[PDB]
């Protein structure tokens, strides 16, 4: 029924020395719903104002290097619901990729990037008769 | 390319140190010279007082059926201030579109929403003041504030009742009952002919282990509340004669958490 | 009732409402409690994380870095122009307008900025950091100016004031700190009197603002002036006349900054400018 | 002063790790941000053996 | 009045009525006595029974056991059919209507229920207890299920959930104690808005109820569910078809049972109930 | 400042003829207490000022405000006023005695 | 304004106009003088002619 | 509220608007600052010219 553990992701990529591009990948804690219809109005520049000064990861195309973060377990309760129609999980943070420097190449034409995620430290408690949160394949 | 990957972590931490403009020559003797003090802390800074929201009760003035002749005017809040603007819900002019909260911007809304958890108690002050508009003064009455717990059935609403007491014959034992309760963890009485002020302490009381400071709707917010009364007599069932002024500061266990970021602002007028 | 008070009589001053101004004197309040000792923890781990220190202190928001604008270098430039300016005052505002399909409003201000608007003088050291965002084949130099006071209004020398030259190689992300260099010890916090804020730096890719002459005349409020000016010209292997290179940069507050007074010109701004327009 | 809480857990670790099923190899130093935990002896209510 | 006084004033805050929401503080009032020092004892034994400790700590109704309804066996049972079903939660009513010659109607509660009425937020374990009413030559099995939160629409496994089987043999009057199971520290407390409380356990043979269908959606008031089901069909020598048998339950609650708030919700109900219908 | 409509009191004329008060305010009713006492610190940002000033405006840097909620009022009367009495504080300080000004008998 | 203050309450007795019938008990008035402490001689010698003793 | 005060009452004097006279006496005023302690020198040094003594 329960579960509490810490986030951990890792981000990877590859690109020549030919490209000098960076990008921004920011993190947001729980209590973001509230104030996410109104985030997604700003513009580019001025979001990345914002996420410079949460935990962030910065990813630079001329080298391929970055990408490690370690999170905590931030909630007003115990533990997080798992079983079946809860949304508890989908309110514990965002993860937000927006470009910061566009892409460009010295010519005489695209790039990749690939992130993981893991948990550590899990507990597992309170056992029930109970279906957990329908699986889904993650969209990319 | 080591020079150009560890200068590349969070924070600036890789950066290059470049022998920087002048140099830093401060005395300790300096706040001796100006300003008498320091001002390095903002736990102490939060702990005066602010003017905010004096509170009125000029919605119940539509309907032609208010009662008057010695009313009971009742009025609930929530327990944080609930910041500035045409918040969504509103309690200022709810029965017209846009409803605002016509309050003023104190040191708590300013600095809370730059934070992730919120939990202690919050202090207040109300001052009385009112006038009968002609229809030569009447003394001043009686003054309640007291807690309104939570009850998954029956809990009261957000402000703006009033509720009559009188009858063909005086005063109804009955009727005097209706508009009060049994205030088993809440009031604190006083009358306002000797002593105008109200101060008062509100715990926190949540079962959970803080809030959103980042909270904008006003029944979000109104999750804890209270609520303030007055006793008044000769009144008008059309007209706002009476108001409190409302002054809010932190209590000995108010505290934030986590730094988030410094969220958007623009200046908004009335 | 059997014995007779003898002692001498004294003077009360009631004083119904109390002290509003002082925060270190006790309170004569009514809390609504059972227990008049009771009492929560003023932990900051009981959230979760860890904890660095007291997160109330002032001196959390002098010292988070942020962001602001972005400049370019423009490779077919002569050898002294001028690619930025800037007032070093914490207050520079940022002006954005609601992406999105509505007409809305709002302003950004960095850590430091905004922990000094509730204040009416300030005083400490900044700290400044750029970043050029260029390839390992890019080559060039930088010069970055220092004036105390009155602006630069034309290229100065190279002695004259605070100079620094700095090389594209093999290493960038460059910072530097400028203190204090007034002949008083305390300096003006900066106002707003509308929504569309008077601009405080010079080309800023974001704001929609590209004019590189020198603006100045902000001479109370502010610790001097910075000033970027090219050295030797930016060199790429395949070719000018169509290729540009970014800087970004950022600010901070050093940790002799201070604030010391207090101001009610926050007294009518607000945090929700969601639909303010109508 | 206090710790700034992001750039004072910032440090610079190696491409190479394991996970007892994936295990990734790199040259190029990588880019860290950890942020502990704290220990909350009370958020422990739901625990048997 | 030979010399002056030259102590320095201070301040009042003349307080007219006084405190009326703390319980450590001393108070300004007038006994109605001799003397000032007037003082009974408490030591609760000049009633004439000794007293086994504090009588009005809140733990001594913590503690006392309560009979409350019975259901039945009913030997042609399948191997898998509910016969139990509740609310882990003490707020448990029961509604009668004065079985003599007039129309009254009232309700009652658990020792532990009666308690918690006055305040709104509720923690710890609770114990029940069954009691089977059978010969010496009746045999059979039953199982015990614990949902911690969802409820119990359909039977559940052996091992998927906490289960327990126990037989009915040479020993009966079985006990067990529930514990806290939820991600919250504090859970709520039940009220009702009318005079005819809904169920909040399935049939009990007392109070005229004898649906065996699973009821729920009460997750923010209880600390979850539990449930009775059938294993080994129960054996009777004479023969079935008209053969049942009884079991009877009792509540209390465990010495880790906490509550801490204040509430008005009991403001307008009342003990006598004796002629209030007229 | 007004404060009233045809419907008796506004919230909103209330609020702008206030402000936050952050480092200002002591507030008291005149029915149970008269008296105001006290006492404004310097706040200069600089060393010290000039005693010799005389312009209103010069002295005027540092002020402050004193108001008053008075019900039934007249707009072509003058019918409040206060009493001024004025004292030295804690910290009051004269530095260098330069010399003696000149005065005269002045009337009104 | 941190702590809060829990003593008990008391009483008062204004007491507007004072005690105008005792002569050993202190006052509370307001000396018209700079300094709280201003007081003359009870010396009797002044005057001029030696004393023999109190002459009130 | 759980004890009772037996305590004598006393006398007041309220005194609303304070001494005007004395200079030696504290007052009960109400700083318009942020701490009670607030205080600057009194040097007669911080001008820029060395003090023979006290100007005042």
């Amino acid at each position: 029924e329960y579960l509490r553990a810490n986030l951990v992701l890792e981000v990877v990529v590859n690109g020549g020395p030919f490209f000098y591009g960076k990008m921004l990948l920011g993190y947001t804690p729980f209590g973001y719903e509230d104030s996410l219809k109104n985030f997604n109005r700003i513009p580019i520049g001025h979001q990345n104002t914002m996420l410079s000064q949460q935990p962030h990861v910065k990813i630079d195309f001329c080298e391929s290097t970055g990408g490690v973060l370690h999170l905590p377990f931030v909630y007003n309760r115990n533990y997080m619901r798992i079983s079946e129609g809860s949304g508890e999980p989908a309110s514990m943070g965002e993860l937000r990729l927006n470009t910061l420097n566009a892409l460009k190449n010295i010519s005489f034409s695209v790039a990749t990037i690939t992130v993981f995620a893991y948990l550590d430290n899990v507990e597992l408690v309170a056992p029930s008769a109970n279906d957990p949160i329908t699986a889904q394949q993650p969209e990319l | 390319s080591p020079l150009a990957i560890a200068g590349n972590r969070a924070g600036g931490s890789g950066a290059i140190t470049l022998e920087p403009f002048g140099s830093d020559n401060t005395s300790p003797e300096l706040s001796k010279l100006h300003f008498g003090e320091t001002y390095d802390h903002m736990r102490v800074l939060v702990k005066g007082y602010n003017f905010y929201k004096a509170v009125l009760d000029n919605t119940t003035i539509t309907d032609p059926d208010n009662p008057s002749g010695t009313v009971v005017i009742r009025s609930t809040v929530p327990d944080f201030p609930a910041p500035r603007g045409h918040i969504p819900n509103g309690p200022d002019k709810p029965f017209l579109p846009h409803p605002e909260n016509a309050a003023l911007c104190t040191h708590l809304t300013w600095f809370s929403p730059c934070y992730v958890a919120r939990r202690g108690g919050i202090r207040w002050k109300y001052l009385h003041f009112g006038a009968r508009f002609g229809a030569t003064d009447a003394p001043k009455g009686l003054g309640f504030v007291n807690r309104v717990p939570q009850v998954p059935y029956g809990r009261r609403p957000l402000g703006n009742e009033r509720l009559p007491l009188t009858d063909v014959n005086g005063f109804n034992p009955t009727e005097l009952s209706q508009a009060f309760s049994n205030e088993n963890g809440g009031v604190y009485a006083t009358d306002l002919d000797v002593q105008p002020a109200i101060e008062v302490e509100l715990p926190f009381y949540s079962s959970l282990r803080f809030v959103n400071p980042r909270w904008d709707d006003y029944e979000k917010i109104g999750i804890h509340r209270h609520s303030i009364d007055l006793l008044s007599y000769r009144t008008n069932g059309a007209k706002c004669e009476d108001a409190w002024m409302a002054y809010v500061a932190a209590g000995d266990d108010f505290n934030l958490s986590w730094m988030l970021s410094c969220p958007p602002f623009r200046l908004v007028n009335l | 009732c059997r014995p007779v008070v003898i002692d001498p009589p004294h003077k009360y001053r009631p004083t119904y409402v109390g002290n509003m101004a002082n925060a270190d004197i006790a309170e004569a309040v009514d809390k609504l409690s059972l227990t008049s000792k009771q009492e929560l923890t003023i932990n900051h781990d009981v959230i979760g994380k860890k904890s660095d220190g007291d997160d109330m202190h002032l001196s959390t928001f002098f010292g988070r870095e942020a962001y602001m604008d972005r400049f370019e270098w423009k490779t077919t430039d002569s050898y002294d122009t001028l690619l930025f300016y800037t007032h070093v005052h914490p207050i520079l505002f940022k002006r954005f307008e609601a992406t999105s399909g509505d007409y809305d409003v709002g302003m950004l201000l960095p850590p430091v900025g905004y922990a000094t608007i509730p204040f009416s003088f300030w005083r400490g050291g900044m700290t400044f950091r750029f970043s050029i965002v260029a390839s390992a084949f890019h080559r060039g130099r930088l010069r970055i100016v220092y004036q105390p006071q009155g602006g630069l209004g034309t290229v100065p020398g190279f002695s004259a004031a605070f100079n620094r030259v700095i090389d594209l190689g093999d290493a960038r992300d460059f910072e530097v700190t400028v203190e204090w260099n007034q002949n008083i010890a305390f300096r003006e916090v900066h106002t707003t009197g509308s929504n569309v804020p008077s601009a405080q730096y010079t080309p800023g890719l974001d704001v929609g603002r590209t004019s590189q002459l020198p603006l100045g005349d902000q001479t109370s409020v502010s610790n001097g002036v910075l000033a970027v000016y090219v050295v030797n010209d930016l060199v790429s292997p395949d070719g000018g006349t169509d290729e540009s290179v970014e800087v970004n940069w950022f600010v901070k507050g050093a940790p002799s900054f201070e604030v010391a007074s207090r101001d009610t010109k926050f007294a009518r701004w607000s945090t929700h400018w969601s639909q303010e327009e109508f | 002063a206090v710790k700034d809480t992001i750039e004072g857990n910032s440090e610079t670790l190696s491409g190479t790790h394991q996970n007892e099923t994936l295990a990734l190899y790199s040259n190029v130093d990588q880019t860290a941000v950890k942020i502990m935990s704290s220990i909350d002896p009370t958020r422990a209510d739901c625990v048997s053996n």
